[PDB]
């Protein structure tokens, strides 16, 4: 048997170990590590847009009960259920 | 200001025949005889030596250390009045002993001690002891004064206004003498010190609620709001004179071993004093908060940055700031409508040009997660087509002139009418009014905005209503003018509460207040000037409202005259930022100040300061819990937390929020730093920003940049903050907690934190909320429940723990009911001694330990 390896920050810094990438709390001072949650201050968040143009918007803004994106992917877990709206 | 539109006290002609009174023998005199000692109180009658007119002496001890006195007239021709609606309940008393006697004196003893009430007969006085130590004389300079009804002392007029005054001569005055005290504090609202001067070479302190266009600084006029309320304060004690009167009233204060004289001087009504011995300022807190109530808990997202001006020109305008805002990663949480909004300054309606579908503006708020204000003034523009002056008018609920028809003054819509707030049945319509069927266009997201209730009457003396208006039951406005707002504000907030089946909490803003007002929402200074020295005396007026129980309190940001610099503009951000009522508000002619249209250093420094208040949100909102159950105020003079620092009795350009946060802004354009007073033996202080540890007491030189906002967190205390800052309250109110550890130098620290929904009375009607203690002692935190009571569903976490003062552990470990020994990974910072204990992970309704190896 053999293992995996772990994640280092895009600014260099800091490595890491795997499971600590979109685990909710911040261990990149560049907010690489969290781009599927609010946890980073600088962080953003990829809404892919699948019918538009992708977009990105501020890690705060994930999980707000705003909707940001056009496909409504920000807002997975909030309370808010936003439709796709990309047309 | 103009000052010739205002009366001094040479010009009210109770005041000049009142204050002729000298300190001098009294030709008053208790009656023995009479003496009559019943179940509640102590009942002797007075007589004016010359004139021989009798009056009664209602004494009363209390329950919590409280004496009451009335007097009133033994036989009057009609009944003076008494103030209704103010004290939350009849106080309990305390029985009262004769426990001594002479021929001139006796002794009375409140239950079984310590205190002591001792009546002298002739001349007529009152001290109070607790046990041997003299606290306070009444009528120790004869200074009592109680004109009788008989059958410019009658009719008078000031300017062009003439005041009838039917029942001529009625006002009533006494005096207060307290030994040991040297620092007195107060009687808002005044743009003056914090600690009140004496008034012998000039003015006494006004209370009167008054409409005064451009306000000046360092004087003693009235302004909006009168609360009758003088705490006394020296190394040994603290008491507080509660002034029971709802009409005109004049307050001179005199020095004199140190000794300090109090005298009360009102246009009518009855003698009505409590006087709250202490010993403890919090003490006074309390015994005050049981007479008039606590400060209502605000909703959350009314403690968040409300965005105001005159005027937001429409719909498109108001979501363009909302947008504005989201553009420029700014958090705001409110929207605010000024009088532009309505139909020609018809209330409760919406301009059909600007404002045709406020149902649609508010849902794209509330999808923003926001809220509107929407102003609502107390003056009903005279227009037949005008549904609510129609109803009022055809009900009779409008004050009347004393010819039976209604008062009939000047405000924005022109000629206006008044409702009578002081009947109840005009209350219980205007709070029908505030449902959603009644107040078309309005949701659950509209709040409101009470202005202009001293009431403010553009063509009436002293620009408010004639003194002989005519209200329920019969009464002069003379005789209630002080509360009218207060009803007012009542009425609004009981509107916001029905119109939800009981369920949400209000949020009201009013100008004109007076003792009670804590219980129905904020209140702020009203029309200041952007200028230097308004930032400044924004901590001393409104540190003078905390001290009296309104706790929710602010200053326009920015000023509301004018227009600010950039560096001042960004200067009282960063002031209203650590400050309760947090608003910003400008005049319909000054420039346009959204903060994203200053340059970007100006936006960086105003958008730091607006991060700081939203991620200290949990800690605001534990304060104002705090204040609302034991009616302690929220920002504090520097002398509450150090009662022994005899330094810190005047300072005013500095306050503590509860007891952990000192803060210093700065108030001077192009300062390169502060001078910062960090007081108490063995206490230490956290620079929060730089998390340099310093020791008191001393004062710091603490160089300063645009951004710098001096604050300093207090050892032996824990602050919660939510570091995730979002873009209003709601969207952050399930984010998880960082603590904040400021270790005491014995290890040691404590801080509580109080959880709910956010905006219904389930905390109260369900005992849904969290109170959690947390407390650091040795190596270990633990969080445990501050009340048993409290439960609630919450997704709530522990994220974040930052140790100030704290060395390098060797390993940290979590324990938390139900979930086995956890370890947790940290950072140590050794320059600052500052630890990190990373993602903690324990739900915040759990109990749990953390422990330092
Ligand atoms: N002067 C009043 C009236 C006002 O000018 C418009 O209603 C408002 O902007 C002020 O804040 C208030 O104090
Ligand atoms: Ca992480
Ligand atoms: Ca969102």
């Amino acid at each position: 048997y053999e293992e995996s390896k772990p994640f280092t920050c895009l600014d260099g810094t800091a490595t890491i170990p795997f499971d600590q990438v979109n685990d909710d709390y911040c261990d990149c001072k560049d907010g690489s590590d969290e781009p599927g949650t609010a946890a980073c201050p600088n962080g953003s968040f990829h809404c892919t847009n699948t019918g538009y143009k992708p977009l990105y918007i501020l890690s705060s803004r994930v999980n707000d009960g705003v909707c940001d994106c056009c496909d409504g992917t920000d807002e997975y877990n909030s309370g808010t259920v936003c439709e796709n709206t990309c047309r | 200001v103009d000052r010739s539109n205002f009366k001094t006290c040479d010009e009210s002609s109770f005041c000049k025949r009142q204050r002729s009174i000298r300190p001098g023998l009294s030709p008053y005199r208790a009656l023995l005889d009479t003496l009559q000692l019943g179940p509640d109180a102590l009942t002797v009658h007075l007589i004016h030596e010359v004139t021989k007119v009798l009056l009664v002496l209602e004494l009363q001890g209390l329950q919590k250390d409280m004496t009451r006195i009335r007097i009133d007239e033994l036989e009057p021709r009609r009944p003076r009045y008494r103030v209704p609606d103010v004290l939350v309940a009849d106080p309990p008393t305390a029985r009262l002993s004769v426990s001594g006697r002479d021929d001139n004196s006796v002794e009375l003893t409140v239950a079984e001690g310590p205190y002591k009430i001792i009546l002298t007969a002739q001349p007529f006085r009152l001290d109070l002891l607790e046990d041997r130590s003299l606290l306070l004389s009444v009528n120790a300079r004869g200074l009592m004064a109680f004109e009788h009804q008989r059958a410019g002392a009658w009719e008078e007029t000031f300017k062009t206004h003439s005041d009838s005054k039917p029942y001529g001569p009625t006002s009533v005055g006494l005096d207060f003498s307290l030994p040991g005290m040297e620092h007195v504090y107060g009687i808002p609202e005044h743009a003056d010190s914090l600690r009140l001067k004496v008034t012998e070479g000039g003015e006494p302190y006004r209370l009167y609620n008054l409409d005064v266009f451009q306000y000046e600084l360092n004087n003693p006029m009235a302004l909006y709001g009168s609360v009758p309320v003088l705490l006394a304060h020296s190394f040994h004690r603290d008491l507080g004179i509660f002034w029971l009167n709802a009409a005109e009233t004049w307050v001179d204060i005199s020095s004199n071993t140190p000794q300090t004289d109090i005298r009360w001087m009102s246009e009518s009504g009855i003698i009505d004093v409590f006087l709250m011995l202490g010993p403890s300022v919090f003490d006074v807190f309390r015994q005050y908060a049981s007479l008039t109530g606590t400060q209502a808990l605000p909703p959350l997202f009314s403690l968040g940055y409300h965005q105001s001006r005159w005027n937001y020109r429409d719909e498109a305008d108001v979501l363009e700031v909302d947008q504005g805002f989201d553009d420029h990663n700014m958090p705001c949480d409110v929207i605010w409508l000024d009088i532009e909004h309505a139909d020609g300054k018809r209330y409760f309606t919406w301009d059909p040009t600007r404002f045709p579908q406020p149902l649609n503006m508010l849902e794209h708020l509330a999808s923003k997660r926001r809220k509107l204000v929407a102003i609502v003034d107390p003056h009903i523009k005279v227009d037949s087509g005008y549904r609510v002056h129609e109803e009022l008018r055809n009900h009779g609920l409008y004050v009347k002139t004393r010819d039976g028809s209604d008062y009939e003054g000047w405000c924005w819509p022109g000629s206006a009418s008044y409702p009578d707030f002081t009947n109840p049945r005009m209350r219980a319509w205007w709070s029908n009014m505030f449902s959603f069927d009644n107040y078309e266009g309005s949701a659950p997201n509209l709040y409101v905005w009470n202005d202009m209730n001293e009431p403010s009457v553009f063509n009436g003396p002293e620009v408010t209503m004639l003194k002989d208006a005519v209200h329920y039951g019969g009464w002069e406005h003379r005789d209630i003018h002080n509360i009218y707002g207060l009803y007012v504000h009542m009425a609004t907030a009981d509107g916001l509460i029905q119109r939800s089946g009981g369920i949400e909490r209000p949020f009201v803003l009013s100008r004109a207040f007076f003792s009670g007002s804590q219980r129905f929402g904020a209140v702020w200074t009203g029309d200041n000037t952007a200028e230097w020295d308004h930032l400044k005396i924004s901590i001393p007026m409104c540190l003078s409202l905390a001290l009296v129980g309104l706790s929710f309190c602010g200053a326009d940001v920015g000023g509301f005259f004018k227009n600010p610099e950039p560096e001042l503009l960004v200067r009282w951000y960063q002031m209203g930022a650590y400050q309760p009522f947090f608003r910003a508000h400008a005049h319909l002619d000054t420039g346009r100040r959204e903060p994203w249209l200053l340059a970007s250093q100006y936006q960086d420094a105003i958008r730091d300061a607006l991060f700081q208040r939203y991620s200290l949100l949990p800690f605001w909102y534990t304060l104002f819990y705090q204040a609302h159950k034991e009616g302690f105020p929220v920002m504090r003079p520097l002398w509450v937390q150090y009662p022994e620092d005899m330094s810190t009795f005047s300072i005013e350009d500095q306050f503590m929020l509860g007891d952990a946060l000192l803060i210093h802004p700065v108030s001077d354009a192009g300062a390169h730093g502060v001078q910062v007073y960090l007081p108490g033996q063995e206490e230490v202080w956290y620079d929060i920003q730089s998390y340099q540890k310093h020791h008191g007491p001393q004062t710091l030189y603490l160089p300063v940049t645009l951004s710098s906002i001096p604050v300093f967190q207090r050892g032996g205390t824990i602050v919660p903050r939510w570091m995730r800052v979002r873009r209003s309250s709601d969207c952050m109110k399930d984010d998880p907690i960082t603590l904040f550890v400021a270790l005491s130098p014995q290890g040691t620290a404590q801080g509580e934190l109080f959880l709910d929904d956010g905006h219904t009375f389930n905390y109260q009607t369900r005992h849904e909320f969290l109170l959690r203690r947390f407390s650091f002692s040795g190596s270990t935190l633990v969080s445990s429940s501050a009340d048993p009571k409290g439960h609630l569903e919450t997704p709530i976490w522990i994220e974040r723990v930052v140790i100030m003062g704290a060395g390098k552990p060797a390993a940290v470990v979590l324990q938390t009911k139900g979930s086995p020994e956890s370890r947790l990974s940290f950072q140590h910072d050794p320059e600052t001694s500052v630890l990190i204990l990373r993602k903690p992970g324990v739900s915040v309704a759990s109990d749990w330990s953390i422990h330092l190896r």
